[PDB]
């Protein structure tokens, strides 16, 4: 399921 | 199933009659009583020593849609004007539908007011009051 | 993405909904806005005040 | 007047939402009663000057994504009519007076008078702030200016006032007509944490408190009662869940219309005319 | 089917008539009579020995909804100030609104009291009451 | 469980009583009593100096369903007429239902008032009330 | 569609006026009125013989918000104080919002009692009684 | 949290207390208290130029549902027959809960009326109201 | 929005004050007014000549939750008992709040009566009455 | 006490239940009513000693198969709180009482008393069955037994009685703190056989009507009050339906905890000091 | 305040529950309702300081797996506004008051005063345990101590007492403006045993009876008003089902802001001034 409602940033 | 040691009258069960004739569409009746009771009071005590009775007073009430016919105007029981100075007592009973067996009789009864209720989203309603002179069952 | 910009927004800068990699087009009511004056820095956007 | 619950519910809360954030002791004050950690949670958050994150007010159904992490969405709600008045006549006016107004001003001394000026034409004053004038003080209002004797009162000289009036539009008659409404909005703290609604419901019945005292709804929107909803996720198949708590403020409200009357009577006249029949 | 043998009146059976016009939007008559019967006692029993009526008295009270036109004040029937002391009795029908029969008979009605209330949310009603010399029927 | 530490009377823990016969299908007794208080007051102050006790006072009013047998009147301790003036005084029990042990004792009844009303949807209702001498609880 | 051979007054359809100023926010408006009818009875029978007016009297009841200017007290028209004793009489005015026409005017009303409620989930109540010297109307 | 600067009664923060022990199932207590405050009026004016305590009046009504044991009149409190003539006054004492911290005392309390109602859906009601000479509070 | 020219005030819209402190938790305030206004008569008409005003009178009641601090009896505006004697009269004025600005004051209140209940699920209520010399109100 | 309505229903109806089903002529009255050929099959199957089906009574949600041919289920339902007292104290006590109990014994001779024993220590004695004592008889009574002067009673040696008191815990005083609650059990007679549903409504009114007498229910869970549905089918889609009457039973009873004070004070002593100021 | 009654039920049930559990015959008390093998089953899985499963309590929607043996789940309900204040003013004070509190404490000998030294700043003194003083004991507050005449008291030189009182927070006047919610809160025992389930109901009854006499719902939180819900299987398809079974509890409680004001007036003056016309 896509990552829309908490947006974290990418790894690195 | 069907038991007499434990019966109560209710409106279906019981007719009300005048000479002779049975009351259609009676909606109520109501019957009332009183003695007088008077409390014997002396100097030296605060309680009461006796009761002694000195009044008979007693009315019955009945309320009634009004019929097109046999009104208790048209009945001629009731009276609208100085013909209720020509107007015998009258004896009411109220009777047991099933057997047609009478459950008290009220005697010389005597009108005391009557009532016409002419109103816009219900029946007509005949009421009235009578003095009686004294009410008897007989078993 | 579309911000209103107020004082605080400009003094504090605007914390964008999306982690954006890059911007592709950004405009405002006067027109383009020039990569002189706006700038990305963790994820928030400051512009020209 | 007609009124816009709604939109006076955004201008009022947005800017009374903005103060509190901004200054840490009122929050500190609110949430005393809720676990530590979730106080302080919020406070490093949302609250202070260096807030990294913010907290926003809108109404319902924007096209765009909103900040889900805590969010007051503002919902117009349902409304009846609830007193009438006979004729429908609310009031009546000699002057056609506008909204109430509250300014800050300073006296000045002008021609052995003092005068108060104010930003527009006075339709009618309601208080000059702390002070009560004797005839012999001599006040007069004209235009825009409020002016008071000087001769006993050198002294205040700079004075520094609040005026309370309110404007006019023009000099007509009329009636006020219309009716008091009750009405409903809705508001709710949306934010994917579930201590952050709940704290988002605490701010909001501070806020709402604070409110109740100012002139918008002292004049209008009497009544403020207020109702409040289960928590529970509003978006529940996301990545996450969002979860708000819905509160329900009514409001008892007039709306009318200024019907201006241009008849005017200023002259009767007697005649005496003979029948001979 | 329709049938004689009972009907009651209701409402929309029964039209009021003054002066031979019939009054529009009434809501409701009462009419309340009364013949003073008093009971005789004496020495000797509690028991009443008899009733006798001494003092007969009836009012007729009507509700309606104040028209614009043809009021009681407009008609005249009803009074404001003191022109009350130039108004003759008028006598009260009410009738069969099928056969266009008279019911019964108010006779010589004269204004106890009149109101008029005015309220926000309703149509405006007038009551009046009226005592009258008799009442009768005729069939 | 079962407590007696804390426990209320209620409708189905009380028998009603009278000469040794419970009274089926009483609906409600009401006891009342008075002393009549009165105040002692006297020149130099407001405040009430004393109290007493002058008369003493109460009442026992009983409603029932009117049974089909075993009526107050059939039982013979109500009075419809004159026969009222025959009977004594009754003692009135109320008696606790599980131990059969007598919770209050109104002595020397005597009917005040005595009615009866007949209803179409309902059932007929006897209602009855005395005066008493005393009232008594034992122990 | 509008038809004048029936229609009634609503709390929409009437003005209130008092000095040529219509009262705003009033809620109710009650004018009761009342003749002394009086009736005469003899020696010779029990019916009434006639019926005779002897005392005038009404009342007008007026309830109303009470706004925070132009009360009945900013008005003038009310009176808290001893300064009841410097207020004339004051003629009310009802009156057709749609023809501007006098539809009844009391006449030299005077104030028998004032009202103010201040209650938590309401708005403020003003309620004032004025007994008046006539009422009339004029068509 | 808990607020002292706030707070009000409840009927869970207050015990009632007669001689030391609480009233259980107490449903409620109604304290009333009247001064005879009377207007001083004269020739030359409407206005009252002063008033006058003349007559300090109170009284203590209790309810309560009524215990298989620990009564009113098995505690002693309630009288049902003459034996009220052997009571002496009581006081009773509305106590905070919480800090079992007088509230109110009703001193001088003597009994005016008592009351029992047994009812068939219900539990059974005690009902007691005093006459007592003075209230005070200490703190 | 905020408009002067239609405003009503409600619950929230009026402080009351006693002695320069606001009364917290009032639930309600009464202002009643009379002046006793008669009509004169003559011989020669049923019509009212005058109306003369003879007796002014008025009270001021106040229900308020009783709080467990600075109630009536601990501010000491309300007595218990004897105290009643020793307490002068007190001015009652109810204020804008948001102007702070006097709406209407009550001068002289002298107590009638003062009223506790304490009740099992409710908050216990406070209520007083007192009779006043004047009212009036300045702007 | 704190009760549990559902497992007092339970160990209330199994053994009246059982006591009815092994005694013909009960049945035989409870179904007069009925049509000959329903109660003769009924009482055939279920009744008497022989019979070879029987009935069970379980709480709902078992998880085993169960005697759907005739089956009460009990189901605890509803509540709410009704009536409270002021403070909330519903009695006090001297000394902490346990239940109500009701037990047979007979008189003995010891030392010229009359004595009866009983199980357990009794903390009040509310009735000694079909004797009332007058003083001369020197009612006393210590730890489990009841005292009685023989001298006037030699008749009475060994007379049977019923002794009807309560149980003591302790000797400790407190106050009984707690608030009456209204509750409600639903019961249903499950059967595939829709004419044995309608004897077993019948038979559960009957165990009802006969339940309202017991000391349980007439000390703690008053005011019985029965509402019935409607016959439906329970299960539609077996190889044949079962079918039930529900009938719920409401009951009012206290919920309560015995608060013991420890506080004692035995003596008041008094002192004088001076005030020399 | 602003007050958040479910962290105000977890905060108070939680304690509560251990010190319960933790003691057998306290359960043997509030579960002797219930039949033998179920007391004992209880007894002997989650009771005494042995005991090898355990309770817990925590507010709905945590994002891990709980413990669905035995769980209080804790869940925030609907409220509304019930009475409001004349000017909403709820109370008034002189100097600004904090929370009530009670403490432990004993006096000591200083000066030939006792005092009693308390941990904060007395705001205001409600009462010293077990005493009333005279004014000739000449009873004084300050500070943090309160401070007792030694002359006639020399007995109670080491005299333990405790201390109700309230904090102060600052010397400052205002006005508390609010208004009173009626709100609710549902708690339910969750167990895949509905013997557990039925247990866990009479031990929250039981801990909601004890809690109405605690300070804090004495002072706020009043009118504790209790409804029960049917017994059901919260989730139905798993490898077994959860049961449950609700109760509501509903509190009245007052929601209020400190108005501070600053305004204060300490000297009046009076001045004539002539009229010449």
């Amino acid at each position: 399921k896509r990552e829309d409602v908490i947006v974290l940033q990418d790894p690195y | 199933a069907s038991e007499a040691k434990q019966t109560v009258h209710t409106g279906n069960t019981v007719l009300l009659m005048i000479k002779g004739k049975p009351v259609g569409r009676a909606q109520s009746a109501s019957g009332q009583r009183e003695y007088g009771t008077t409390g014997v009071y002396e100097i030296g005590s605060i309680m009461p020593q006796e009761h002694v009775y000195l009044r008979y007073e007693g009315t019955i009430t009945v309320e009634r849609l009004r019929m097109k016919k046999e009104n208790f105007a048209d009945l001629g029981y009731a009276s609208l004007g100085e013909e209720i100075l020509k107007k015998d007592i009258i004896d009411i009973l109220v009777v047991d539908n099933l057997t047609k067996q009478v459950i008290i009789s009220y005697h010389g009864c005597s009108a005391n007011n009557y009532n016409e209720t002419w109103q816009t989203n219900e029946i007509v309603t005949e009421e009235i009051e009578f003095s009686y002179l004294t009410a008897s069952d007989k078993a | 993405m579309i911000y209103f910009v107020n004082k605080d927004r400009i003094k504090k800068g605007i914390p964008l909904y999306y982690d954006v990699k890059e911007i592709t087009y950004i405009a405002t009511q006067d027109g383009t806005v020039y990569e002189e004056d706006y700038e990305i820095k963790n994820n928030r956007l400051y512009l020209n005040e | 007047a007609i009124t816009s619950v709604d939109s006076y519910l955004l201008s009022e809360i947005k800017p009374r939402l903005n103060t509190v954030l901004e200054n840490c002791y009122i929050i500190d004050e609110v949430l005393k009663d809720f676990d530590y950690q979730t106080r302080e949670s919020f406070k490093e958050a949302f609250c202070g000057k260096n807030a990294q994150h913010e907290v926003t007010v809108g109404f319902n159904f924007p096209k765009f994504k909103n900040n889900y992490e805590a969010h007051y969405l503002i919902q117009l709600g349902q409304g009846q009519e609830t007193k009438n008045s006979l004729g429908s006549i609310q009031s009546s006016y000699f002057e056609a007076t506008g909204d109430t107004l509250v300014e800050s001003s300073t006296a000045i001394r002008e021609d052995d008078k003092l005068v108060f000026t104010v930003s527009k034409p006075i339709g009618e004053l309601i208080k000059v702030e702390d002070i009560e004038f004797a005839k012999y003080d001599n006040l007069q209002v004209e235009g825009n200016k409020v002016s008071f004797k000087y001769q006993t009162n050198e002294d205040y000289e700079n004075y520094n006032a609040n005026i309370i009036f309110t404007e006019k539009k023009n000099d007509s008659k009329g009636l006020v007509k219309g009716f008091t409404v009750e009405e409903q909005v809705t508001v709710v703290g949306l934010s994917f944490n579930v201590d952050v609604a709940r704290c988002l419901d605490a701010v909001l019945k501070m806020i709402l408190i604070s409110m109740r005292d100012s002139i918008e709804e002292q004049q209008t929107f009497q009544l403020q009662n207020l109702s409040f909803g289960d928590i529970a996720p509003i978006i529940e198949d996301g990545d996450s869940m969002i979860f708000g708590r819905p509160t329900i403020i009514k409001y008892t409200s007039s709306l009318d219309l200024d019907y201006t009357i241009t008849q005017d009577i200023n002259k009767l006249t007697f005649k005496e005319r003979k029948d001979w029949k």
